[PDB]
């Protein structure tokens, strides 16, 4: 029939959207994510923690437990990405520490 | 149809542009590229794609300079990474960090002219809230068509009854 | 006792994080400045939020100061008005 | 040493004018090269997000190793974020950007399977059933819905239903879209078996074989059902014939149509899925002929434009005029039949005859098998023997003009 | 009438807080103004094209401010333009007679006295008077033409989050976030009066607590300057609440005249247009929320929806919703009174527009106001 053969193994900083002919519409971000991604309790007992550095006396909420996620990873995420792009711009693909504070510096917080 | 067959046998503008387009290669350290080409060469052709096209594109290997990794980047492509997990057991009988006891300390450090009835009638909503918002999470993504109710006055008689009952439904209710 | 919880953030959210974010490669000693850089935030949000509810005259914080630091902070939150 | 070089420095100038030519490129590097690979019918589309999942089936060729059959889902762009003013480079002046976001490839489920694995279809009206062929005689069927997704531990495939008939391995495997439960499958044994499932018991792992065709005199190298009649079949067999048979004559050796292919051996054949009349076979005299059904005598077209043997040859779900066939030559070439007996200038006609519409050179080695998107339009999904898998797509100017 | 939901880069997909109009200008153009979180005060043209529809034009871009600005209204003048930042300054901008920009607006008046962020600014019956409500949990009163710190009212207890001056010119409405509604005199600078229960004789608080999940309490006197209106209202028929929004006479501040109830989503947001009407032909009956020779329309701008109320009838005429998915932030109208601009902080506004005499006949003359 057909001859067969032996395989082998294998191994602009700020884009700030042009007030005119700007029509994105994301609805995703409009609405909350409810994917926490991240395990409640290591987080709880850090804010624990922040919160007894800081005074004592004091409560928090469970909504405002999840308030905190949904910024934190909203932040991360956004910063995630402004690495990403200085990496490509850097002609790179691995994220360095470099990286987090170039565009922690880009975003001003530094 | 089958009887036939068997008796016969027998910035510029997007729309200026074009689509975008996608090249990715596993063998690559170049990242893979998504975006739209509009160089146009009479010599790249589908008939004869190896031919050479002069003064449109040097013939050099660009992935090499691109992306030179050597480093311990980690491995995180796919196969490991995604499945681990970590569980445990946390405390929460100090720092209340629950709508119960969070309620509960709000009430006890701050106190105001409130009835305690009415705190705990209004705690209860609150918990019937959070349950109701708890159980419509699964919702996910919804788009929005939108609703409008046209200018009906009480001087014509011929508008639609059903708009005349939903704003009945928002009415004035009067106080002596 | 209550003083070790630095590294409680567990390595498989930052590379989760990463892989929401769209990174695809990740360096070895990146999660030490992704931490630092997760606490620092934290600690300015609830310090804003301590400050929002000390001047609300009330003791538990809400939801609702949280996102009025945030709005102060320069970030805005969606899902929680 | 020098094939390989100038297989390189070729592969290499493709790789270059690759944006230019192509929309939709996705190489990756599987674990092991695949004998076959099709895609399934059924598209995921989730809400609120910008790609869609695609599912293919592939098998493996392991020397000395436990061979998979691979249900793997690939991502490709949404249609709607085709169109995206996304940023701008001032130096390529065009709305590239390299960025991060693009689709990949994973490996969903594999299941152990004796031996290479040679052909794999699924039964048209549910893709959980997959259908097998074996170095052995025996040919396997089974559920990735009746199986655990990871491989078993245990070496020994465990396959829902094994099928007998045969007395060595084959080559050629197909289903038949109107009629439930019915399989052709060819081999060495200069047989054709016909089985039917559908009548299988819910616990019955033995099938006997339905019927056998012996017709031919050499090795049957395929065979395949028609798209629309749901009793008349082809097949095309290393005697350089094309045979039609009808289930429903009385003889299995007479045959309801015989005639001579070409002056070399035959391979694979496939029919329209909107035609039913027109049917293309692939031969080793770098040809490929289409034959009308009205009349078999004479060929209707006989396309040239491969230097060797030409083994698998589809044609496209999405445009009727269309076909696609690949061989050694390590080319995959797109037919059009819009542009038969049209005059062209010798500059147009150095490289082939205007019957050719479009040529695919990216792979190392022999195309083992190609496929094309029954969902989107011009998506080829072609598997070679250097493990390569190419999810590829010709630009939208070379088509539409 | 029509909505028109806008798909126009407002304030770069940053949450959008307030808007107003010219009031100054009768004609058919008007400039808008727009606050937003991106610290960048926005003012655009609007007006209806061919085909009547609302679009909206880019004007000018303001930028000094360092934090998010949370409210904008304009003067009834016009000619001056107040902006309230996060960073506890306010700022009164004026035209002047650059590459995006078409037009200059310079920096006039830069008044602070806060120490956090300034959630409400409303002006006075001729401008020269300056009202406006901060986190600081005092309600604060400025002269406009002297520029200088007059007035600090502290006996607040939470956040207030809404401010507004009587036309008539002897009342100040504020509202703190502690479900207290207060009114104060201008002469006395005192507490003239102070409403936070309500006995139906049980009683109960009548305005939302803290657990709301809305920014902001705006309210507004009409124009005439005898309907004081309050979002964030609850009442208790029973044992739930309901969320309503609160009218009130000269009469008596202390006893609602009436409540509008609007169940499921909370009202925050309460804007009159000022224009007037000829009364509408209808029954002699007491549907009507008060009886005047001339009625007006008004807004209510609730957690999601927008209601369209008049004078002479009961129930909302108008009635909008679906439009947005995230809290609504405010509403304004038009000098003319065809265009209701409505901004939640989702990011972009949206354009209600009413064709000519499909809200009545305005008055030939205008009637007078006893100042």
């Amino acid at each position: 029939a057909r001859t067969k053969q032996t395989a082998r193994k294998s191994t602009k900083k700020p884009h700030r959207y042009r007030p005119g002919t700007v029509a994105l519409r994301e609805i995703r971000r409009y609405q909350k994510s409810t994917e926490l991604l991240i395990r409640k309790l290591p987080f709880q007992r850090l804010v624990r923690e922040i919160a007894q550095d800081f005074k004592t006396d004091l409560r928090f909420q469970s909504s405002a437990v999840m308030a905190l996620q949904e910024a934190c990873e909203a932040y991360l995420v956004g910063l995630f990405e402004d690495t990403n792009l200085c990496a490509i711009h850097a002609k790179r693909v691995t994220i360095m520490p470099k990286d987090i504070q170039l565009a922690r510096r880009i975003r001003g917080e530094r | 149809l089958c009887s036939q067959l068997d008796q016969l046998l027998q910035v510029p503008e997007r729309r200026k542009f074009g689509r975008m387009k996608l090249l990715q290669f596993c063998e690559n350290h170049r990242p893979a590229y998504w975006g739209t080409w509009n160089k146009k060469t009479a010599l790249i052709r589908a008939r004869d794609p190896w031919a050479q096209d002069t003064k449109l594109l040097d013939y050099e290997v660009d992935s090499d300079e691109e992306w030179e990794e050597e480093e311990p980047g980690e491995s995180l492509s796919h196969s490991e990474g995604d499945d681990d997990d970590d569980m445990g057991e946390d405390e929460d009988e100090d720092d209340g960090f629950f709508v119960p006891h969070g309620y509960l300390s709000e009430d006890e450090g701050v106190t105001e002219e409130c009835a305690d009835p009415e705190n705990h009638k209004v705690r209860q909503k609150l918990k019937a809230k959070e349950w109701d918002e708890f159980l419509a999470k699964g919702k996910r993504f919804r788009v929005l068509q939108p609703v409008k109710i046209g200018c009906v006055w009480a001087a014509d008689r011929d508008c639609a009854g059903d708009d005349l009952k939903v704003l009945q439904q928002f009415a004035a209710c009067f106080l002596e | 006792v209550l003083r070790d919880n630095i590294q409680g953030i567990t390595k498989p959210a930052i590379r989760r994080l990463a892989r929401r974010g769209g990174v695809k490669r990740i360096s070895g000693l990146i999660y030490e400045e992704t931490r630092g850089v997760l606490k620092v935030f934290l600690e300015n949000v609830i310090r804003d939020a301590v400050t929002y509810t000390e001047h609300a005259k009330r003791k538990t914080v809400t939801a609702m100061d949280v996102v009025y630091a945030l709005k102060r902070q320069g970030r805005t939150l969606y899902g929680f008005g | 040493a020098v094939e390989e070089r100038v297989i390189n420095e070729e592969y290499k100038i493709w790789k270059k004018n690759t944006p230019f030519l192509y929309d939709l490129v996705m190489t990756h590097a599987l674990e092991w090269p695949s004998l076959t690979a099709q895609w399934l019918p059924d598209v995921t589309r989730p809400e609120g997000k910008d790609f869609s999942i695609h599912r293919l089936v592939l098998g493996t060729h392991t020397s000395d190793e436990q061979n998979h059959l691979v249900i793997a889902s690939v991502q490709l762009p949404n249609d709607d974020a085709q169109f995206d003013a996304s940023h701008y480079d001032s130096e390529k002046g065009e709305f590239g950007g390299f960025g991060s976001v693009s689709g990949k490839i994973e490996i969903e489920i594999k299941i152990n399977h004796e031996g290479e694995v040679n052909r794999a279809r699924y039964m048209p009206q549910n893709p959980c059933i997959i259908a097998t062929k074996t170095p052995s005689s025996d040919v396997l069927v089974f559920d990735y819905t009746k199986h655990p997704s990871k491989p078993d531990p245990s070496g020994e495939c465990n396959p829902d239903l094994r099928l007998r008939g045969h007395q060595k391995e084959g080559y050629g495997l197909s289903w038949n879209p109107n009629l439930s439960g019915h399989l052709l499958s060819a081999s060495d044994d200069h047989t054709i078996c016909l089985w039917d499932i559908s009548a299988v018991p819910k616990e019955g792992k033995v099938v006997d074989a339905k019927t056998i065709f012996t017709g031919h005199t050499a090795v049957v190298e395929d065979v395949s059902w028609h798209l629309l009649h749901e009793s008349l079949f082809g097949s095309v067999a290393d005697d350089q014939k094309l045979m039609i048979w009808d289930t429903r004559s009385n003889n299995t050796s007479k045959p309801s149509h015989s005639v001579d292919a070409h002056t070399a051996e035959v391979n694979c054949l496939s029919f329209n899925p909107y035609s039913e009349f027109i049917l293309a076979t692939g031969s080793a005299d770098k040809t490929v002929a289409l034959w009308d059904l009205r009349n078999l005598k004479l060929k209707l077209h006989s396309f040239e434009s491969h230097k060797d043997e030409i083994f698998q040859v589809q044609w496209s779900p999405h445009n009727e005029t269309i076909l696609a066939s690949s061989g050694t030559d390590r080319r995959l070439n797109v037919w059009d039949l819009s542009k038969i007996g049209e005059e062209q200038s010798p500059e147009d006609a150095e490289d082939g005859p205007p019957e050719l519409l479009f040529i695919h050179g990216g792979h190392t080695a022999k195309i083992s098998d190609f496929s094309w998107n029954p969902n989107e339009p011009w998506v080829i999904c072609s598997v070679s023997e250097d493990n390569i898998m190419q999810v590829w797509q010709m630009a939208e100017n070379i088509y539409n003009d | 009438m029509k909505v028109i939901t806008c798909e126009i880069a407002w304030h770069n997909k940053e949450p959008v807080y307030s808007l107003d109009f010219q009031h100054g200008t009768a004609g058919r153009i008007h400039r808008l103004a727009s606050a937003g979180v991106d610290t960048n005060v926005r003012i655009w043209k609007v007006e209806k094209g061919p085909d009547g529809k609302a679009i909206v034009e880019f004007l000018s871009n303001l930028a000094r401010h360092t934090k998010a600005v949370n409210v904008v209204r304009f003067s009834p003048t016009g000619e001056i333009l107040a902006s309230g930042g996060d960073d506890a300054v306010i700022l009164l901008w004026k035209v002047n007679d650059a590459q995006l920009n078409k037009e200059n607006w310079t920096v006039v008046k830069t008044l602070r006295g806060h120490l956090e962020d300034v959630y409400d600014i409303c002006w006075a019956t001729d401008g020269n008077l300056m009202a406006s409500a901060s986190v600081d949990n005092t309600a604060i009163i400025w002269d406009v033409s002297k520029g200088q710190k007059i007035s600090i009212f502290n006996e607040h207890k939470s956040y207030v989050q809404g401010v507004t001056w009587d036309p008539l010119g002897q009342y100040v409405a504020t509202l703190s976030c502690d479900r207290v509604l207060r009114v104060y005199s201008i002469q006395k600078k005192r507490v003239a009066f102070n409403v936070s229960k309500m006995l139906s004789a049980r009683s109960y608080r009548m305005f939302h607590d803290d657990s709301m999940k809305s920014f902001f309490r705006r309210l507004s006197f009409t124009p005439d300057g005898s309907l004081l209106l309050t979002p964030a209202g609850c009442v208790e028929s029973g044992e739930n609440v309901m969320n309503t929004t609160y009218v009130f006479s000269r009469k008596n501040l202390k006893r609602p005249i009436a409540h509008l109830p609007c169940p499921g989503k909370a009202t925050l947001a309460v804007r009159c247009c000022p224009v007037y009407f000829e009364l509408r032909p209808v029954v002699e009956t007491g549907v009507e929320l008060m009886s005047l020779p001339y009625r007006l329309v008004f807004a209510v701008a609730s957690e999601d929806s927008v209601l369209l109320y008049d004078t002479q009838q009961s129930f909302p005429f108008g009635y909008v919703s679906n439009i947005h998915y995230h809290t609504l932030s405010d509403i304004s109208w038009s000098s003319d009174g065809a265009f209701l601009a409505i901004s939640s902080t989702d990011g972009y506004c949206s354009f209600v527009t009413f064709e000519k005499d499909e809200l009545g006949i305005p008055l030939k003359e205008k009637p007078v106001l006893n100042m």
